RNA sequence: UAAGGUGAUAUGAACCGUUAUAACCGGCGAUUUCCGAAUGGGGAAACCCAGUGUGUUUCGACACACUAUCAUUAACUGAAUCCAUAGGUUAAUGAGGCGAACCGGGGGAACUGAAACAUCUAAGUACCCCGAGGAAAAGAAAUCAACCGAGAUUCCCCCAGUAGCGGCGAGCGAACGGGGAGCAGCCCAGAGCCUGAAUCAGUGUGUGUGUUAGUGGAAGCGUCUGGAAAGGCGCGCGAUACAGGGUGACAGCCCCGUACACAAAAAUGCACAUGCUGUGAGCUCGAUGAGUAGGGCGGGACACGUGGUAUCCUGUCUGAAUAUGGGGGGACCAUCCUCCAAGGCUAAAUACUCCUGACUGACCGAUAGUGAACCAGUACCGUGAGGGAAAGGCGAAAAGAAC
RNA sequence: AGGACCGAACCGACUAAUGUCGAAAAAUUAGCGGAUGACUUGUGGCUGGGGGUGAAAGGCCAAUCAAACCGGGAGAUAGCU
RNA sequence: CGAAGGUGUGCUGUGAGGCAUGCUGGAGGUAUCAGAAGUGCGAAUGCUGACAUAAGUAACGAUAAAGCGGGUGAAAAGCCCGCUCGCCGGAAGACCAAGGGUUCCUGUCCAACGUUAAUCGGGGCAGGGUGAGUCGACCCCUAAGGCGAGGCCGAAAGGCGUAGUCGAUGGGAAACAGGUUAAUAUUCCUGUACUUGGUGUUACUGCGAAGGGGGGACGGAGAAGGCUAUGUUGGCCGGGCG
RNA sequence: UACGGUGCUGAAGCAACAAAUGCCCUGCUUCCAGGAAAAGCCUCUAAGCAUCAGGUAACAUCAAAUCGUACCCCAAACCG
């Protein structure tokens, strides 16, 4: 029932990196991906007083939301849609536009 | 928050 | 682990989670409470499967 | 001055407590009313 | 409470107007009693707080004839 | 029977302590929490079975939970019973 | 259904999984501490004390079940006197209590108006109590009408603020009839012939259909500005789908969705068909509701306040006829008309919303809107009944400030 | 012996001052009356709103009494402001 | 390439008002013509919230009273310790009952509380502490009184009341001394004891009621005697001779 | 001695007098106003059972459950 799952090379359509891309680290609840390379955020991290010392500004990869991205197709070299389809016994996701099977 | 004991009142009087 | 103790018998699997209480269940309540305990999943499954058994026991014998 | 509430859980449970309550159809139909208005704290209890 | 036996009667209210059409609030009593009829089925007496004119049902009835109604009813009588 | 079951749940956590680390050394007692509606003979075989030592008397006392706060919200401890369970003078633990 | 999860504040730790026994959703089951009708007894609620019968490692001492009251029925006993009853014991079934409004019944004010106030009105209103259902009540004429006729009850609009009632003051206020919704009639007071024939009720099966999980589900880019574009411009597509929401500013083609097309292992709602059982058909001849109608005294309700007052009900005292008889047709008499009491059941149109699902608002936008948009009947006050607040917004994303 | 006397605890409040937005929504200070009885007090109960209770002041009935408090008729009514 | 709102300016109409625009603000507003008002606040000793005023004024809450040195700390009149002064001492001391509910004890902090500061505290956070056969509660019983199977009465609700059942402020069984914790101690430890039940063994023996009887079981006041708690003195012991 | 306190050791430890509202005393006297109840305890038997069951004496053994227990308690902790 995801459109976008785990292991999906995306393609971000809306924001400050449109047009880059990359892999979907996790996707929590509240339809929010987590892609490297795409979000850097510089987080002020204090160093807990528990057994590590980071210090620092951090780089870590924000969360941004499912409907700004879209799987990349890598056969057209562009965003495409993705569907439902009952190819096998199992539901599967299918492509659109020039659809193929993922 | 509360009123006030009122003015002592003085002794009436009559026709 | 439904159906590894499905079909054993009555007071067969009634001595196992007599012995489930007498394990772990009482037991790693002790280190839990003495900070030895590392693990913290291994006392949430263990009240899990003797909740599994007892509803086993009550399904086997009579209704 | 001696004050008009003098404390007692004896003689407050055997006024307003629950079984007080319960022994009469008038005090009955106070808890009704409690209930009604979603009072978390019913009667005068422990 | 003031119930006859026989023909159920209560209480009832109604208004003590006067000269004057002021309404008071009274209430209307039955001529209850409590008479021991003699019963020839069991021989013996059955005691009852029936009113006078229920004992005029009773007579014109029979004695046996009445407890019929107040056995299904569902009274100790 | 169920009378062994029920002793592998009236115990519940050793309690430690400046006062329960003197009763080990001077007073031979094991302090430890046990079940809310435990009787002192309900304490005692449970020390005798799943401790394997001799237990010659058991003192219980109610702990009352202190009301605490957690910020604005206005809380309470859940009460708990230790018991002061005197062993032998062949003690193990 | 599933590649993500171990509810939230609220991270963290330790883990469970990745096409299947992770999690989630629903159906069916198990467990379900104590109080509370509480129901073993008691009691200051979440407490104390038991009795009986069974099953058991140290007589140690535990485990389970039962034991409340009342009503009905059955069985066994059983006084004061023989019998017998009252009473007692045991067994079975039902009830007890809670719940917003609607309904029926038993009680029932005053403030107010009359410019006072007692008749009256307010008002059979507020409130108290009892009872029942999903609707409840009523309900198939001893009815209306007029001497033409209509034919159960219930609800809406006229009739009509009319006729009337009323310190004829204030005020109260019809009926007849008509137009509509919805229309269903039956059983006993009794014997025979025929007996299960319609009829409903209780349980199974079959089919249809709905609910409780859900599935598929269309269609776009470039470029400009802008932090980010869905916004401007340009050129396309879908549309039984621009209902709606979210997405870094206003998106039909980014997503969730929507129209539309589908789906139920299991549990049921409803509609019939049908198996079994109970139930009672149809015809003939009868019967056809007594301390009742009515009357006297005193009230109550009918718009009708006793007035010329018809009608019904009732506290008390009386009291017929009985279908060749009686009631009503508004004091009452005679004639005609009509109906049949003193025994009962009944769906529909009718009222309400504690609660659930969907949708809408020339309703509010945080002193408003439910008292409460924020863990509100909460904090707090009062012995108690009860009263009762204030308190919304950083940012797109914490990236919430290393040093 | 004493509803005896003086006088502590205790009960009460006669005089004066302070206090009058007080330390206190009747108290303190200095004196006062009873102080073995019709005394005082603790605890647990009973009597309630046209009612209770009153060695009786129309006093008390939870700091409110010629008719307590709360909720409801009720947005009573007001020729008045 | 900047809506509404806010805050200024310049014009404009007889007027309620309108237009443009500087700045902030950040995403909504709305021409013209019609329609519907929760449609225009200075007053109601109007309600809610905020801020002035008197004014840095009274007061800082019994006239028992503080003075000094050292320590801690950024800071000491108020905290700690030591040396002097004063107060209560039939209490302003030490135990309880009722009533409170962790205020107890330790570590740590001075943002809010303390009518001043505060490293201080009954203030915040965290941790610990409440040990019973002999104390009390629970339990046996009962007074006043409550409930109340049946029963009587009452329109309903319900009222009274028998058996019974509750109900202490009363009657019933039993432990003292010493020591110990930062906080518990007739409860913990040592010493020495006491009471009530169950079971088993032995030896005798008739036991046996919701029943009878005894006892429990009782008023005020007064006086005397013997005592004791306790106090004083002497003796004894230890220290001293300033 | 972390200087808070801890460990060890430890003499005398008697007599006389005074003396209570406290004890004997729920006593005695006196007075009138005439001064709770039931349970525990002792005893007796009824219905019943007697080789029993039960009761008394001695010994051994077991058990005495549950809850309250910190602190203020004439007060900055209760009521105001």
């Amino acid at each position: 029932a995801a459109k976008i799952r785990r292991d999906d090379e995306v393609i971000v359509l809306t924001g400050k990196d449109k047009g880059k891309r990359g892999k979907v680290k996790n996707v929590l609840s509240s339809g929010k991906v987590i892609v490297e390379g795409i979000n850097l955020v510089k987080k002020h991290q204090k160093p807990v007083p528990a057994l590590n010392q980071p210090g620092g500004i951090v780089e870590k990869e924000a969360a941004i939301q499912v409907s700004n991205v879209a799987i990349f197709n890598a056969a057209t070299g562009k965003a495409d849609r993705v569907g439902f389809r009952f190819e096998d016994g199992k539901k599967v996701r299918f492509f659109k536009s020039n659809s193929e099977t993922i | 928050p509360r009123p006030r004991p009122r003015p002592r009142p003085r002794p009436r009087p009559r026709p | 682990m439904k159906a590894k103790e499905l079909r054993e018998k009555s007071v067969e699997e009634l001595n196992t989670e007599l012995l489930n209480l007498l394990r772990e269940q009482f037991n790693l309540r002790m280190q839990a409470a003495s900070g030895q305990l590392q693990q913290s999943h291994l006392l949430k499954q263990v009240r899990r499967d003797v909740a599994r058994v007892k509803t086993l026991l009550n399904e086997k014998a009579g209704a | 001055m001696k004050r008009t509430f003098q404390p007692s859980v004896l003689k407050r449970n055997r006024s307003h407590g629950f079984r007080a309550r319960m022994a009469t159809k008038n005090g009955r139909q106070v808890l009704a009313r409690r209930r009604a208005k979603g009072r978390a704290r019913l009667t005068v209890s422990k | 409470s003031r119930v006859c036996q026989v023909t159920g009667k209560r209480p009832v209210t109604g208004n003590n107007r006067s000269h004057a059409l002021n309404a008071t609030k009274r209430r209307f009593l039955p001529n209850l009693h409590s008479h021991r009829f003699w019963v020839e089925s069991e021989k013996r007496f059955v005691t009852l707080r029936v009113s006078a004119k229920g004992m005029r049902v009773i007579d014109k009835k029979g004695i046996d004839t009445v407890l019929a109604e107040l056995r299904a009813r569902g009274e100790k009588y | 029977m169920i009378r062994e079951e029920r002793l592998l749940k009236v115990l519940r956590a050793p309690h430690v302590s400046e006062k329960a680390s003197t009763a080990m050394e001077k007073s031979n007692t094991i302090v430890l929490k046990v079940a809310k509606d435990a009787t002192k003979a309900e304490i005692k075989a449970a020390v005798q079975k799943l401790f394997e030592v001799e237990v010659e008397v058991v003192n219980t006392l109610v702990v009352k939970g202190k009301v605490k706060r957690h910020g604005q919200r206005i809380g309470r401890r859940s009460d708990w019973k230790k018991a002061y369970v005197t062993l032998k003078e062949g003690q193990n633990l």
